[PDB]
């Protein structure tokens, strides 16, 4: 789930 | 009897001493002394300096780094498209009339420079709302087998216009006005006067619902339900030292993009919620002024929050402006 947070700008 | 009408104008200053002009055709320095007429042209100075390059750099990068046109990050260009219009719509137009004492462009300018400083405030407004949908969307995955693409994006930012249309395009056509507002060197929304020709006690109500209270509710759901994920998925898997760090971080900003977003609209919705229940009362130039240094101040912090702390943008800009190393 943290390929969806660098995604989304916030990790 | 609390200050002085008009046409398409009220002064707050009562013209009992015969002074009052109209802030189309002469300085108000009655309302508040020059040198504070030109601390209030110094903050739009401000705002131009710190606010053209930020929000500038973040197309200009965009142009240049093939990484950062995701459409995950299409509604952040269109932030910075927004706070663009507040910087070129807005602060240049008050910089120079602050500097008059008056609203030199008269009525028909007080439409433009507050049409264009609304929209732009309220597609920011808007787009901070659609970037917590979709984060929600891809991070929470609230449906199965969805992919976020480019076509929705789209529509995100389509659909920032048309919200913004909807507050701003109203004034100029009789429901609500643009007129000046509190030293009288800017125009915006009549949410102040109760003007029965314009029916503005229902315009606040339709603004203070559609274009507070939703954006609150979908805003809090939306990062609520993300901090939630994210803490569960932490607490589920905190043999990963990474995620355990992520789930601290995202935490972090959100609490920073919600007290933010507070800090930009809570005064607007506050005060014109005091006034609406406190009709028989007098709201001065300057606390009319308190609002509007919030929300325009915007235009710097927000794109240092959802673009300068945002890793990517951050290394392409610092690489843009290293002359292409680093
Ligand atoms: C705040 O209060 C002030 C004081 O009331 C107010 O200013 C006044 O506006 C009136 C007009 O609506 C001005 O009247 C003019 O006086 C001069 C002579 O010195 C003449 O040029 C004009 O005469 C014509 O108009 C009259 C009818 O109004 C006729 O009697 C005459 O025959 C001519 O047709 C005109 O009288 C007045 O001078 C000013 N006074 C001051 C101190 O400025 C101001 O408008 C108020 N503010 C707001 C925002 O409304
Ligand atoms: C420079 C001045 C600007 C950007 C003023 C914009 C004002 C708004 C977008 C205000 C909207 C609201 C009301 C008028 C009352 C209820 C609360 C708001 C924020 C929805
Ligand atoms: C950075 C942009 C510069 C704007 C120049 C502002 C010029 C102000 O113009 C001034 O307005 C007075 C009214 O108060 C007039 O009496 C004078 O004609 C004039 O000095
Ligand atoms: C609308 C979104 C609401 C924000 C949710 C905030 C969650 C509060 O939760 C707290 O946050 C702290 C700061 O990182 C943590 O260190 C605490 O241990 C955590 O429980
Ligand atoms: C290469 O990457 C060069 C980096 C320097 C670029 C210039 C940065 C401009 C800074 C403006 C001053 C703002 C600081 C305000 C803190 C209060
Ligand atoms: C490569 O093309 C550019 C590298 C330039 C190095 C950055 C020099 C730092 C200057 C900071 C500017 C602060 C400006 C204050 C304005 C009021």
């Amino acid at each position: 789930i943290l390929e969806n947070l660098k995604d989304v700008g916030l990790f | 009897m609390c200050g002085t009408e008009g046409p398409n104008f009220y002064v707050p200053f009562s013209n009992k001493t015969g002074v009052v002009r109209s802030p189309f055709e002469a300085p108000q320095y009655y309302l508040a002394e020059p040198w504070q007429f030109s601390m209030l042209a110094a903050y739009m100075f401000l705002l131009i300096m710190l606010g053209f390059p930020i929000n500038f750099l973040t197309l200009y990068v965009t142009v240049q780094h093939k990484k950062l046109r995701t459409p995950l990050n299409y509604i952040l260009l269109n932030l910075a498209v927004a706070d663009l219009f507040m910087v070129f719509g807005g602060f240049t137009t008050i910089l120079y009339t602050s500097l008059h004492g008056y609203f030199v462009f008269g009525p028909t300018g007080c439409n433009l420079e507050g049409f264009f400083a609304t929209l732009g405030g309220e597609i920011a407004l808007w787009s901070l709302v659609v970037l917590a949908i979709e984060r929600y969307v891809v991070v929470c995955k609230p449906m199965s087998n969805f992919r976020f693409g480019e076509n929705h994006a789209i529509m995100g930012v389509a659909f920032t216009w048309v919200m913004a249309l909807a507050c701003a395009a109203p004034p100029l056509v009789g429901w609500s006005r643009y007129i000046p507002e509190g030293m009288q060197c800017s125009c915006g929304i009549d949410y102040y006067t109760p003007h029965e020709e314009t029916n503005n006690e229902s315009f606040v109500i339709y603004m203070f619902v559609v274009h507070f209270i939703i954006p609150l509710i979908v805003i809090f759901f939306c990062y609520g339900q993300l901090v939630f994920t994210v803490k569960e998925a932490a607490a589920q898997q905190q043999e990963s030292a990474t995620t355990q760090k992520a789930e601290k971080e995202v935490t972090r900003m959100v609490i920073i993009m919600v007290i933010a977003f507070l800090i930009c609209w809570l005064p607007y919705a506050g005060v014109a919620f005091y006034i609406f229940t406190h009709q028989g009362s007098c709201f001065g130039p300057i606390f009319m002024t308190i609002p509007a240094f919030f929300a325009k101040t915007s235009a710097v912090y927000n794109p240092v929050i959802y673009i300068m702390m945002n890793k990517q943008f951050r290394n392409c800009m610092v690489t843009t402006l290293c002359c292409g190393k680093n």
